[PDB]
RNA sequence: CUCUUACUUUUAACCAGUGAAAUUGACCUGCCCGUGAAGAGGCGGGCAUAACACAGCAAGACGAGAAGACCCUAUGGAGCUUU
RNA sequence: CUCCGCAUAAGCCUGCGUCAGAUUAAAAUGAACUGACAAUUAACAGCCCAAUAUCUACAAUCAACCAACAAGUCAUUAUUACCCUCACUGUCAACCCAACACAGGCAUGCUCAUAAGGAAAGGUUAAAAAAAGUAAAAGGAACUCGGCAAAUCUUACCCCG
RNA sequence: GCUAAACCUAGCCCCAAACCCACUCCACCUUACUACCAGACAACCUUAGCCAAACCAUUUACCCAAAUAAAGUAUAGGCGAUAGAAAUUGAAACCUGGCGCAAUAGAUAUAGUACCGCAAGGGAAAGAUGAAAAAUUAUAACCAAGCAUAAUAUAGCAAGGACUAACCCCUAUACCUUCUGCAUAAUGAAUUAACUAGAAAUAACUUUGCAAGGAGAGCCAAAGCUAAGACCCCCGAAACCAGACGAGCUACCUAAGAACAGCUAAAAGAGCACACCCGUCUAUGUAGCAAAAUAGUGGGAAGAUUUAUAGGUAGAGGCGACAAACCUA
């Protein structure tokens, strides 16, 4: 129980396909291109969270102000509530002070 | 008919008429004993009897001395394997007596003798199947379940 | 207790609402004095039902039939093939006004008219 | 997910297609203004910029307006811009007393007043205020087509604008029909906000109200495909006839 | 009428059949089966038509197509890759033995041109008349759509007409004179119905 | 039932019938009078804040006097925009999970047959 | 507590397929003998007369 | 009550059919004295001791049940009264 | 045995009718469970009414004597308008509210002990304890907080209200 | 050997992109889903409180129209907790992807269904052959607890040391938590499977880079500066506030109804006493017949009586012959 009596099917990877073959490039588009292009503007994902880094409460402050006006009701009322539980444990709960 | 507006009336207005009729009813046999003049009919719920007389004696040519009409319930008892009831349609069944003494009784519309084929009727598959089940015979006690086979 | 999420109908509440609700059926009168019922001849549907007699038509049609392909009716198509002749005959005769356009068979209107077209005043 | 627009541009992406489309353009302009109304329940910095005293710097000051609550009473009348102030209070003017609710309404009276370009008299309830801002424009006729919509503040004075500005465009000869002379002086004196009766007959109304009216002036019986088609045979007819 | 699960799996036997009921009845949720998209215009196998095997149990072998799934892209060929199953069982008897097919992918067979006995390829076209048609890629051959019996059962061919089967010649006689009036104003005028009260206008809201 | 294909197509024909019939009185309507629908409507706003279409009744007197009829309520109040936005949103959240789930399915299909690259 | 064994088998025949199907069962041999044959009594006693 | 007794029915026990609940650290689950978180089937010193069901009893298992409602604590609540 | 029973209202909605069954009751005939088929037929009941003005002091109680207060449930006329008439709906059951095929709850009419409707014992044995009853020598509250309970059919007094 | 075990799909999540938005007929605001008659009711109005301040009483962040930076600076504030700008500066932008889940996960979802609730509302569980089932006398077996095959023999946390030998001999006071201290007769735990709990700044340390300069404008700098690595849990109250839903139970009231034998006295908020209403005492019952009952005994029973139907009063409240009663166990 628990455990499962057969092998799974075995898991191919192909080493060399495009997304693997061409990782990496144009990575240093800033040093040998006369810095004209940042490596940040090759990220995709996210507009708030392109050449940016935080902790939670430091993501969910960012997307509120940058997308909240075109969040859905129900999303947009969960993130406050996540910014209130958020400020609260990082601002009074803890080992240290 | 039905699933249709009607035009409304006021007084000094024409006579309304169907031309095109989309009431279908259909001769049943009754259930338990009725009379012999008494004929019965499943009919369409937004059907009245009047109607009922005034579409038998037109289109069929039948005189009715009487029409009478009850709404039978449909059974929501059954369940099916997500526990949701199954709704048996509720249908209204009409009861038309004969005018001028005419007796009606439902026939037999599947005769055994009909039903029976004189025609020799040879189905490829069936015939396969008789002749060779017919053919084959039960293991005999005395050979002891020896397959019977081997003729040595 | 109560079922909810079955279908309404006469046959459940007490006497007074046993007899207000209905089935569907159109009414064919009104309630007088008395609770006598008037019933109304012109309320009442006539069936206009034709003579059946040497009618070639049959409920089947027979299989050996072309494969005609359907061309469904449009207004265009009615109206060149009974509108069209008698404009194109009375243009070539020289007398064609628009007031007329009546006599071609153009109702101006629907008023005084047993069968209207729009709100139509008939069943089908 | 999320919206392609944002949530308060929704109202402005309505007037871009429909029936709203379809309106007036100095109507939608007047919509989508947000003019700054005239202080009434406050007073102005007046500058831009005042030294702190406490530091002696050169802070930059902005004024904000306080809300105001317009009853529906308001919309048959004169307030002049003046409202009930839905706010708090201190008890006795100390911040460390409790904090209570405070509301503050405006005194109003029964006035009676005659325009001259409607040749009628009506009696609106008016403010103090209403009242001195009708003497500092000469008559309410002056008051109710110098001061714009957003100090105005009501609807009837917004439908009397409209009713003035239809008589200097359509020059209504209806007012004193049996004193021309005179008629003549009047529209002699308001000559300068005459405006065109197009533009002059969408003042004041609401979105609500336009629509209605715009539907009105769309509203019409299909014409018969019957008309349509003898047209295309005439005129077919005709181009045949000189090709033979 | 049609009811069919949302991942219904189609098998040899027809849909609402006895034998399908009892093999999917509504509760039953399988894995759904994938099959290759085909296009209804580039599928050339019908019913009728001669293919060769390429992989399986009898390989190499021709045979007609007599049955068609197309929402499995099933090809089934009468009398090759047939396993053999006992048919009228009974608790008794131990029954017939008969050889019964079993489907073939569209990929696991391949269609022969009918000038040369051997598997081919076929690529649509068309032809002067502009009728659509299927040609070999290599020695290109028409291939013709083969006859296949209509699913009913009725062959034009052998039709009696019976007691309510309306002729060809009452059939396709044209009776319409095209006008304006309905059926309801041609009707009465016909029956001889006449109506001379008016209709009293109506508010409609 | 012996030939129950009987009921069906007397059923086919009693509608293609039908079919014919109400074309050509719908082909007469629209040239006399221009009109799409036999049966008088508008558009309108429901209390609950959505668009329907509203097929008009016969009656005996104008709407104005009804009684019934006006307690009978065609707009709706400011209570009912956040309910459509909410509304709104719950169907936009299904049409995503649809067009993201055959998106998948496309993908898993290539991994199959990987001679559908073309 | 309303769960219950999932048992509802039916009995059906094997006989035939369904109806109205074009494809149709195909048999390769025949069931029986199209003309029976009856060896002459006295055909043992020819095995050792082989002339 | 002195002072209880007899009989009947139910229950009961046995046979047949159907078939719950709280409870349960694991248990191969004895007595005396002593010891010890101060009241031991389980530790020390002694005594006893083939295995096993059924029916009864209620001295013990600080027996089961309800995170004591008495008492105190919490910068925990609420109701009522008021100079 | 008869705690009732039949009917109406209310509520419920096909929930012991036929055929079939692998399902089911303690019970592999029955069935309230499954599948199919059938079924309640209006005269009872429900669903009513043209307008304007106008009229309506004197209870009921066998309503007659009589006696009351708490002072009561029933009525028209005038003028105008108005010749087609029997539609529609309810009608089943061993049934509703209590998680149950629950010793509970449930309005009205008739029956007032039944002409209707029902079965306390699965079989055996006849220990304890326990429960419900019957009888009891002599004594008769000595019991007990208390004559609780049972039997019997009784006096007087006090406190509080 | 049974019970079971095992599976990979269904679909789902986060982004990106793109604004979004119906239809056969018939029916549906009256008791919704009801063919057909005299109406005129109409929408707008500061959120509060929990919490933080270790009480609490002023006060206590909540997208508001451009990422960054200016800056947590000016400034506000029981000048406490904490709150907190602007001028100015000024970037990028190719939907079709995933170091996301894989049936206790992932949407609650096979479904807002079944079921619970008068109502508002709450809210599930689960499936698995194969190319073919028109191959079903089929897809092998091996694995949890629980049982069976196969009950038990002096003596003891059940074992360990051992032994020719299972036991007999010798040694040995279950675990977690909580405590000055537990074999403790202190807490929790029948057992199996799965699920179920340490999130981050300041400075400092360590390892690279460059170096009086460092850093891909802002900032720091009297060896500093840049980058990286590495430290801060889970379940649980009674409560408070806002907005909806409730008087089919019950409390009181309104409208129009119904019932009360027989005897005594005939005057009765009179007596005896059925139906009916109540619930005095006793026994039984205590996961029951019953989340308040059964048997007997009792109180009232022409009145301030009992009772069916519809309607009304709603929580900062209602109602109350005040029991702090009752307002859906
Ligand atoms: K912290
Ligand atoms: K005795
Ligand atoms: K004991
Ligand atoms: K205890
Ligand atoms: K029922
Ligand atoms: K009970
Ligand atoms: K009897
Ligand atoms: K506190
Ligand atoms: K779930
Ligand atoms: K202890
Ligand atoms: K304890
Ligand atoms: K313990
Ligand atoms: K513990
Ligand atoms: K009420
Ligand atoms: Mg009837
Ligand atoms: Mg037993
Ligand atoms: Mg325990
Ligand atoms: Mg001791
Ligand atoms: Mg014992
Ligand atoms: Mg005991
Ligand atoms: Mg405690
Ligand atoms: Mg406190
Ligand atoms: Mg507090
Ligand atoms: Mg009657
Ligand atoms: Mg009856
Ligand atoms: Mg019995
Ligand atoms: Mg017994
Ligand atoms: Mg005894
Ligand atoms: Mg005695
Ligand atoms: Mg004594
Ligand atoms: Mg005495
Ligand atoms: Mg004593
Ligand atoms: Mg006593
Ligand atoms: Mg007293
Ligand atoms: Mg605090
Ligand atoms: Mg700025
Ligand atoms: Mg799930
Ligand atoms: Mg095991
Ligand atoms: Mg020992
Ligand atoms: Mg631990
Ligand atoms: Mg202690
Ligand atoms: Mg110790
Ligand atoms: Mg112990
Ligand atoms: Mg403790
Ligand atoms: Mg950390
Ligand atoms: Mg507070
Ligand atoms: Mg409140
Ligand atoms: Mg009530
Ligand atoms: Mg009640
Ligand atoms: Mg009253
Ligand atoms: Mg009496
Ligand atoms: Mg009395
Ligand atoms: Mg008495
Ligand atoms: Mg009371
Ligand atoms: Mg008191
Ligand atoms: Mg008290």
């Amino acid at each position: 129980i628990g455990i499962r009596l057969t092998l799974p099917p075995p898991k191919v990877v192909d080493r060399w396909n495009e997304k693997r073959a061409m990782f990496g490039v144009y990575d240093n588009i800033g040093i040998l291109g006369n810095f004209e292009k940042h490596p940040k503007e090759l990220i995709r994902g996210p507009i708030w969270l392109r050449g940016w880094k935080g902790n939670e409460l430091q993501r969910c402050i960012r997307k509120r102000k940058m997308v909240g006006s075109r969040m859905f009701a129900d999303d947009l009322h969960n993130l406050n509530k996540r910014i209130r539980y958020l400020y609260k444990h990082f601002n009074r709960h803890g080992k240290f002070r | 008919a039905r699933n249709v507006v009607y035009p409304l009336y006021r007084l000094g207005g024409p006579q309304l008429r169907v031309f095109r009729t989309n009431f279908f009813i259909q001769l049943v046999r009754p259930g338990v004993a009725q009379p012999e003049d008494t004929v019965q009919f499943r009919i369409p719920m937004e059907m009245t009897r009047v109607d009922l007389r005034n579409y038998l004696e037109g289109i069929y040519n039948v005189p009715v001395a009487a029409v009478r009409t009850r709404v039978q319930h449909g059974s929501n008892k059954r369940r099916d394997h997500r526990n949701v009831r199954i709704k048996k349609p509720d249908y209204k069944v009409a009861y038309v007596q004969l005018a001028h003494g005419q007796t009606f009784t439902f026939p037999d519309l599947f005769p055994e003798k009909d039903e029976s084929p004189e025609g020799s009727a040879a189905d490829d598959l069936y015939s396969m199947l008789e002749e060779e089940r017919q053919q084959r015979q039960s293991s005999d006690p005395r050979r002891g379940g020896v397959p019977s086979w081997f003729g040595l | 207790g109560a079922d909810r999420m079955s279908k309404w109908t006469s046959k459940r509440g007490p006497r007074s609402f046993r007899g207000r609700k209905g089935r569907g059926a159109k009414g064919i009168g009104f309630l007088t004095s008395g609770w006598r019922f008037v019933q109304i001849k012109e309320m009442v549907p006539e069936f206009v039902v034709p003579d059946l007699t040497g009618f070639k038509l049959k409920p089947y049609v027979s299989y050996l039939a072309p494969e005609s392909e359907e061309t469904p009716l449009t207004a265009a198509q009615l109206f060149s093939e009974a509108v069209a002749p008698a404009i194109e005959k009375d243009f070539k005769d020289g007398t064609f006004d628009p007031d007329n356009l009546e006599k071609y068979g153009f109702e101006p209107t629907q008023e005084g008219k047993l069968f209207q077209l729009y709100p139509r005043n008939f069943l089908r | 997910p999320l919206h392609k627009y944002p949530v308060w541009l929704w109202k402005r992406l309505q007037l871009r297609e429909g029936i709203c489309s379809r309106l007036p353009g100095h109507y939608l302009r007047s919509l989508e203004e947000e003019r700054t109304p005239t202080p009434v329940h406050y007073r102005p910095h007046g500058a831009k910029f005042k030294i702190n005293p406490k530091n002696g710097q050169r802070e930059r000051v902005e004024d904000v307006p306080i809300p105001i609550y317009f009853p529906p009473e308001s919309q048959r009348g004169l307030w002049g811009g003046e409202g009930w102030i839905l706010g708090q209070i201190y008890a006795n003017n100390d911040k460390l007393s409790k904090r209570l609710k405070k509301v503050w309404k405006p005194q109003l009276f029964e006035r009676e007043f005659y325009s001259e370009i409607l040749d009628k008299k009506f009696t609106v309830t008016v403010t103090m205020r209403t009242l001195d801002l009708i003497d500092e424009a000469y008559g309410l006729d002056f008051y109710i087509l110098k001061t714009p919509k957003e100090d105005l503040c009501s609807k009837f004075g917004m439908d009397l604008k409209r009713g003035m500005l239809l008589r200097l465009a359509r020059q209504d000869p209806q007012l004193h029909p049996e004193d021309p002379e005179r008629r003549a002086a009047i529209y002699d004196k308001y000559k300068e906000f005459a405006i065109p009766e197009e533009e002059a007959e969408w003042v004041g109304l609401t979105l609500e109200e336009a629509i209605e009216k715009q539907r009105l002036l769309e509203e019409k019986d299909p014409v018969p495909l019957f008309k349509i088609y003898v047209a295309e045979l005439i005129q077919q007819l005709q181009q045949q006839a000189l090709s033979e | 009428k049609v009811t069919l699960p949302p991942h219904y799996r189609y098998g040899m036997s027809p849909p609402g059949s006895v034998a399908d009921k009892r093999k999917n009845p509504p509760w039953i949720r399988r894995r759904p089966v994938v099959v290759e998209p085909i296009s209804d215009e580039d599928w050339y196998l019908f019913c009728g038509d001669t293919v060769e095997i390429l992989e399986g149990k009898d390989a190499g072998k021709q045979g007609k197509v007599v049955q068609v799934i197309r929402q499995r892209n099933w090809v089934v060929v009468g009398g090759l890759n047939t396993h053999y199953r006992y048919i009228g069982k009974t608790m008794d008897y131990r029954g017939t033995m008969i050889p019964s097919e079993a489907p073939l992918l569209h990929r696991q067979v391949k269609l022969v041109d009918p000038m040369d006995r051997k598997p081919t390829e076929i690529e649509w076209r068309f032809t002067e008349a502009g009728e659509r048609v299927r040609v070999s890629t290599r020695s290109g051959r028409i291939i013709p759509k083969p006859e296949f019996p209509r699913a009913d059962g009725i062959v034009p061919e052998t039709w009696i007409d019976g007691p309510k089967d309306t002729s060809v010649e009452d059939a396709l006689e044209r009776t319409y004179v095209p006008c304006l009036k309905t059926l309801q104003e041609e009707v009465m005028e016909a029956m001889g119905i006449k109506e001379t009260r008016k209709y009293k206008k109506v508010y409609w809201y | 039932m012996p030939s129950p294909e009987r009921l069906d197509k007397v059923v086919d024909s009693m509608d293609a019938l039908d079919k014919v019939v109400q074309e050509r009185e719908d082909a007469l309507r629209l040239l006399q009078t221009g009109q799409e629908r036999a049966r008088p409507g508008a558009w309108r706003r429901d209390i609950f804040g959505r668009i329907i279409w509203h097929k008009f009744k016969q009656w005996v007197i104008p709407w104005h006097l009804n009684k019934r009829y006006n307690r009978k309520r065609f707009f709706a109040l400011p209570y009912v925009d956040h309910f459509l936005r909410l509304e709104r949103e719950k169907r936009a959240r299904i049409k995503a999970r649809k067009e993201n789930l055959e998106r998948k399915k496309a993908k898993i299909l290539l991994k199959k047959f990987p001679h559908l690259a073309e | 507590t309303e769960k219950e064994f999932m048992q509802h088998a039916r009995k059906a025949g094997l006989v035939i397929p369904p109806e109205k199907s074009d494809r149709s069962i195909h048999l390769a041999c025949t069931a029986g003998i199209f003309d029976a044959y009856v060896p002459p009594e006295g055909d043992a006693r020819i095995s050792s007369l082989s002339k």
